[PDB]
């Protein structure tokens, strides 16, 4: 297989190890700047639910998609970098993001 | 167990 970023660390991470996941994020940015989102601008999600919330600024992130031809246990993926809005969810306390609603 | 937060942070952080 390729060793490029998003192989490397969609397995490293455990996403690929026992399947190929279709898509995945990466953000590089500081864990604490990413759950700070949880306070920012308030927004609808995906599902409807109103838990979600825009990060004010843009931030580095890694999208990394199955390529045509990966098939398990050769799991092979496209690697994009780009500059966007994260959309996470929060919940518990202290209130902080469970899931990645998307990246505009 | 994995918490939902700690997984989120696995599947998604690189800082």
């Amino acid at each position: 297989s390729s060793s490029n970023y998003c192989n490397q660390m969609m397995k490293s991470r455990n996403l690929t190890k026992d399947r190929c996941k279709p898509v995945n994020t990466f953000v590089h940015e500081s864990l604490a700047d990413v759950q700070a989102v949880c306070s920012q601008k308030n927004v609808a999600c995906k599902n409807g639910q109103t838990n979600c919330y825009q990060s004010y600024s843009t931030m580095s992130i890694t999208d990394c998609r199955e390529t045509g031809s990966s098939k398990y246990p050769n799991c092979a993926y496209k690697t994009t970098q780009a500059n966007k809005h994260i959309i996470v969810a929060c919940e518990g306390n202290p209130y902080v993001p469970v899931h990645f609603d998307a990246s505009v | 167990k994995e918490t939902a937060a700690a997984k989120a942070e696995r599947q998604h952080l690189d800082s």
